[PDB]
């Protein structure tokens, strides 16, 4: 009764050793506020700076230590690369959007890159402006969402290189970020007009909209929760960073509204559906703040904060499948400095060395529940869940 | 309602959170019989040991801030909860205090004791130095806690501590009590037993004072009877002491009186400030805080300010903060801390400790 | 109400167009705590960092005129607009300053942040050297810009710059501050931390000067105490310096003191004017304008004139222009230029950049 | 028969030219009584002070490579010539060693005392770092020199030194010894007196070592007793230390343990190399030489090699040179240099000094 | 003294800490070796330095 009941109130962060990091990496210097990193349990992808066009460096996770400056990179875009995303159903497939108003999908070799990669598997040309938002469909196979600076949202079938849906008359200003819901039926978007929009892509209808969710003019984010709520991080009129919880059935007032600080930099949230814990990182910040979202009021409980002495340039989150379950690790974060990527281990302290069933509920597997054609018909299915008990050693 | 417990080396203070003064203050003492019973209890704690000390041998469970006997220490806590606060330990969260730079193993021992032997629901540990600054309503300054077992000098700037600049002096009131016992023999009075030692402590707390100028006080005492005072023993014998009133507290500024080559208490504060950054020494000079029961000697603040001023550069403003309640700053500051709404986060539950152990205890230490 | 922002390696100057002096002048430093807080903001920028530098690790986002970390660089701009000027960046056009021979990539990053991060309506970026000549009210001359990061010599004739004759000398005030730090060790004074670096910089800005004859000054200092000066440290301690007052600025004319193979400023000026055409060297000789905070050493102009006169032909008239306000000459020229009626067409609109990109920024700028 | 005298902060080494090892090695301490003699020599220097340290107050005349008391320092030299060497200082030339970047005044006082007080016939002063390279038989390389007061990093290429690239670290054996006290108190062992400092130093020189992986060593030390060792106090008491064996030397690599803002010894060596020219960094990486008693910890060279390798480019071949006799490399190199035929011209005669002064000493020396 | 030589003359009543910027008798071009007050004049002192000069104040 004295202490709010939780399992993650003492989760502490610990950076990996120096030899386990990745140095000598020229991280991209684009002012676009994206994750700048995409990591899957096999590979690590980071957007890098190229003199001509744009490229991102993809290296195996085992390839730690210093990286050769002449290491082959994925240089196919004619403009700087804005964002990258691994395919959830294929760890060897990654999509990239750049300033050249195109999206190109790549197939990485199993052993990594021996020669620079220029030709992609499939090129998507549907945007008139630079594309800085890409989001794979959580359930439907070969389905990709792209949102460029032209305030146009497109749905692509990479398997057939077909534009499934076009959403244009839905965003009056620039779009900040887009996140799918749990089953992939709905996606939420954050726009420059301080309006949070929930849109059905297969129907092209605005489900719910909340105007002036955050009164500040600074960029703000919005993500979907597993239970079906929306977490938005934004700014106040007094330029204070705030965290808000929203009910799609009632958006007249937020469920919670907490203010963190008056620092600048957009707050990138990282949601863990298994633990219902959102990690809030800000661009240029040296600290990571993680909160637990529960039904008990005020529905947003601050757990703790890992603090570093170095600002980060971007952030990549390791999904559950690649975590070290035996060490009671619930999250791994690849902090990106200006010339180094430092993995950070998020660890739940536990006395027992055995498998912790409570810490590790069934997680979505790498197999797609549906297909593009089936999802187009209107079929809805939850992601297939696997067991992490086998990963125990 | 939480419990604030400060088990200092010689004085144990405890009370409910939010109260202005500790509910119970009793000596940190455990007594055992030294004579045979002849008429138709193996140990006593605090007052029940104090009132019976005539037939008991008195032992402090803690020396120089080091635990010497955990079982008696557990008995102290057991007496504390049930006989002093008279409440069930499992019904209240407890805020506990530790000395600066306390060994983690020592911090783990009491953590195990609280959750296992007392089944406390929630628990937290805070540094006694920080609690004193809470009582003074300050976030920047160097706090001087002089207790019964050991003396520390902890500098804090803007809520940030500097562990490298923390200095420890192995001298406290218990050593003064022995010194007063030593310097009372030449006047013709013999005290040897532990029960007699406690009597000396009462005389020390009542007639001792810090002289602004020791040698002039020596000259004044050797030529006049003005400084003379009389103390009545429990048996009604009246005891008269002269220069020993200020000779004993002089040991703090002149540790050589005990044969210790360590510098004076005033210098220890100066060195602690000197060990810190140049740019923050100005704030520390004007924010010197006196804490602990040893700092109740009259005139100690004036002698403190004069001594450090002779050491600090002339351009520095020296301010010595000696609140009248500073005998209980550690407990009072804890009462303030436990009353804060933001304090509820760093509580540690029994379930969390049972599943994680010592790691969550050493972490979360602000 | 156009904003004039002059961002340097160590100093940042900001204000409003038409004013005669920058409104905001704060150090370009970012500090982070190096300790753990004990009383229940992860970064400090500008004066607040200087006020709390004791517990912070000071870092310069700009090093040798190069942005070593843009994340702290944005903090400097954010601190300027909201914490120093207390204005909305989206409501005022902003005039920016670039170092001579600025890389296009550096300008693009500066341009992109201004239009995207802060959404400024209109902005323009001008050469710092050109702005300095505006304050002097001259159309022809060679300006040496020695600030905190690097020293530049840019000759300008009749409004035309000569990029091929522009010379760069990687030696500025920060290197002097380091040189003053290392030479202060021989006198028994130790300064190692970043907090001490600012203290040494303050001594340099207050007690250092340029001697007309270095050798004669050395003889004078070795045989008299008239050159001794006393500085008071923030902790109240006082230090005395002798020959180091003029030895530290001597590195400007003798870079070999730092082990640098490059030649001094006086020669670096001479090579730059020797690099341009013969018919314009006459005007540049009599139009040498000094700019930058590192040019505030007393007597530097007299030593400047003597040195170049030895290199320059005897028939040649050497005039060194050292306005007393040349520390803010870059800002003053920017305010003057932004107040001109004919400057309104150099502005670049946010909409124009959104549709054209940084290509329009490389053009219309030199 | 020239005399080789190597005077350090804590250790003083003396002997004769051509000898393989110093004849006299004694602590550089001056002891004075702190009690009152009651049974019917006011100072003790060196080994006799150590033997009687129980009743003496031990003071180091040199602190951080700075002579805090020249009067006590002359006692060291007087004890060296007459008590240790038992030779006449006026009959043998003396070769002296000085710290890198030695202040001019410090050499002058050393120069003055040899010629005027001890009346030595000939004298010469050499850089300690250079003499270490003499012992290694190398003409090119960077030598790191960590002794009792100060750690230095001096790169030398083909007999040419680079003073601008010389880096100084205020962290040496004495600092580690004091750190050992602070963490030993956490184990319940109280060492406060100056006499115990030699005891703590003795434990450090016998049981401390450098762990290749610091965090891994903690995990092993926290789960096993294999890293446990026992030391016997002079009074027969046996103390036991665990992780403190390798925690104390870690401060050399992690100065934050002592609260120091400076970087570790490996980065300082790396930074010193980086300050040099690009073309000479090839040889310096493969010619890193360790010298001083602070480099005697087991495994320090391997931990050195691993740390610098992570900083240097992968194409760089790193060689760490740690000769077994490097504790006396400064003295041994001096003995070889003093024995060279081409060295007799370096000598400075007393008659020449009388007619010329210390000016001849600043020249002919580096 | 950094250059030349000087000796500090202060009143007997001027006790305690003396500031570092206290004016001194700095007239010798070399460090002062000896000082002696005039027995018949408490305000007259003669000093000898390494400049081979004796200078009376
Ligand atoms: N009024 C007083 N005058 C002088 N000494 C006192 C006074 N009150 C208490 N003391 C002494 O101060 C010592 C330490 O008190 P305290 O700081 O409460 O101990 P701790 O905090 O270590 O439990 C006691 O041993 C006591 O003898
Ligand atoms: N009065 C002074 N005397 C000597 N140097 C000064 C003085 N004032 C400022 N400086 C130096 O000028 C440098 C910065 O000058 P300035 O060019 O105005 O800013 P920035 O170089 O950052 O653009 C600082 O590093 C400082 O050391
Ligand atoms: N075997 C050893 N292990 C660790 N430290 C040592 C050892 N031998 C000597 N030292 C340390 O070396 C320091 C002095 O070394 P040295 O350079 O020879 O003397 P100095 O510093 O006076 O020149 C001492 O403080 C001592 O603690
Ligand atoms: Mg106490
Ligand atoms: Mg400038
Ligand atoms: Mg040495």
């Amino acid at each position: 009764k004295v202490v709010r009941q939780s399992k993650f109130r003492h989760v502490f962060g610990q950076p990996v050793k120096n030899d386990q990091c990745y140095e000598d990496i020229r991280v991209s210097r684009v002012t676009w506020d994206s994750t700048f990193c995409a990591v899957n349990p096999k590979f690590l992808a980071v957007i890098v700076e190229a003199s001509g066009g744009g490229a991102f460096l993809v290296l195996p996770l085992s390839k730690t230590g210093r990286i050769d400056k002449a290491y082959p990179t994925v240089c196919g875009h004619t403009g700087p690369v804005l964002d990258i995303d691994w395919c959830p159903h294929n760890d060897e497939v990654i999509a990239s959007g750049s300033e050249d108003c195109t999206v190109m999908v790549w197939q990485i070799p199993e052993n990594g890159l021996t020669s620079p990669l220029t030709e992609p598997v499939v090129v998507l040309e549907g945007h008139t402006k630079r594309v800085g938002i890409i989001a794979w469909h959580p359930t439907a196979r070969n389905v990709l969402l792209s949102a460029g600076c032209d305030n146009v949202v497109l749905i692509w079938n990479v398997g057939t290189a077909e534009e499934l849906y076009r959403l244009d008359s839905l965003h009056p200003d620039l779009i900040y970020n887009v996140s799918w819901n749990h089953n992939g039926s709905l996606f939420c978007s954050a726009c420059k007009d301080k309006s949070v929009r929930i849109i059905d892509p297969r129907r092209g209808t605005l489900v719910a909209e909340r105007e002036k969710a955050h009164e500040g003019a600074r960029p703000m984010r919005a993500i979907f929760l597993a239970d079906g709520k929306v977490f938005t991080t934004g700014f106040s009129r007094m330029s204070e960073r705030q965290l808000a919880l929203w009910d799609p059935e009632n958006l007249e007032e937020p469920m919670a509204l907490q203010e963190l600080d008056s620092s600048n930099g957009a707050l990138l949230p990282f949601y863990d559906p298994d633990t219902s814990v959102v990690y809030v990182c800000g661009k240029g910040d040296s600290s990571i703040r993680y909160f637990e979202i529960t039904e008990e009021p005020p529905y947003i409980h601050f757990l703790n904060t890992f603090t570093s002495k170095e600002p980060q340039r971007g952030m990549g989150s390791m999904p559950k499948r690649g975590l070290e379950v035996s060490k009671c690790e619930i999250a791994r974060f690849y902090k990106l400095h200006e010339r180094k990527c430092e993995p950070i281990v998020m660890t739940v302290p536990r006395k027992s060395d055995l498998f912790q069933d409570d810490l590790y509920p069934d997680t979505a597997g790498p197999e797609a529940a549906l297909e593009a054609e089936e999802w187009v018909s209107g079929r809805d299915a939850d992601p297939i869940l696997i067991s992490l008990r086998e990963a125990y050693v | 309602a939480a419990l604030v417990v400060d088990n200092g080396s010689g004085m144990c203070k405890a009370g409910f959170a939010g109260d202005d003064a500790p509910r119970a203050v009793f000596p940190s003492i455990v007594g055992r019989p030294r004579h045979q019973g002849v008429m138709v209890k193996d140990s006593y704690v605090g007052d029940e040991a104090q009132s019976k000390r005539g037939i008991l041998t008195l032992k402090y469970p803690i020396e120089h801030g080091i635990v010497t006997n955990w079982d008696d220490m557990e008995k102290i806590w057991h007496h504390t909860f049930y006989n002093e606060l008279r409440v069930a330990p499992e019904e209240h969260p407890v805020l506990l205090t530790e000395a600066p730079l306390n060994p983690k193993a020592n911090r783990e021992k009491m953590t195990q004791i609280m959750f296992e032997t007392f089944n406390t629901p929630a628990m937290y540990v805070a540094i006694q130095a920080v609690l004193s600054l809470y009582a003074s309503g300050r976030t920047t300054g160097i706090v001087m806690d002089s207790g019964d077992g050991v003396t520390h000098t902890v500098p804090i700037y803007e809520g940030y501590a500097l562990p490298h600049a923390i200095l420890r002096l192995d001298l406290a009131g218990r050593d003064l009590t022995d010194y007063l016992m030593k310097i009372l023999t030449e006047r013709g009075y013999s005290f040897t037993t532990t029960a007699e030692r406690e009597i000396v402590r009462d005389i020390k707390e009542k007639l001792c004072y810090v002289a602004l100028d020791f040698e002039q006080e020596m000259a004044t005492a050797a030529s006049s009877s003005s400084l003379e005072k009389s103390y009545e023993l429990p048996d009604g014998q009246v005891i008269t002491i002269g220069n020993e009133r200020f000779r004993c507290p002089e040991a703090l500024f002149q540790p050589s009186f005990l044969g210790m080559e360590s510098a004076g208490i005033h210098e220890t504060t100066f060195n602690s400030i000197m060990k810190c950054d140049v740019d923050i020494r100005k704030d520390l000079y004007a924010n010197t805080v006196l804490s602990g029961g040893t700092t109740m000697y009259p005139g100690i603040a004036d002698r403190m300010q004069k001594e450090i001023t002779a050491l600090a550069p002339s351009t520095m403003k020296i301010k010595i903060i000696a609140p009248p309640e500073r005998k209980y700053s550690v407990w009072i500051g804890g009462s303030i801390l436990a009353s804060l709404s933001t304090f509820q986060q760093m509580w540690i539950s029994k379930q969390e400790y049972d599943e994680s152990g010592p790691s969550i205890v050493h972490r979360k230490c602000f």
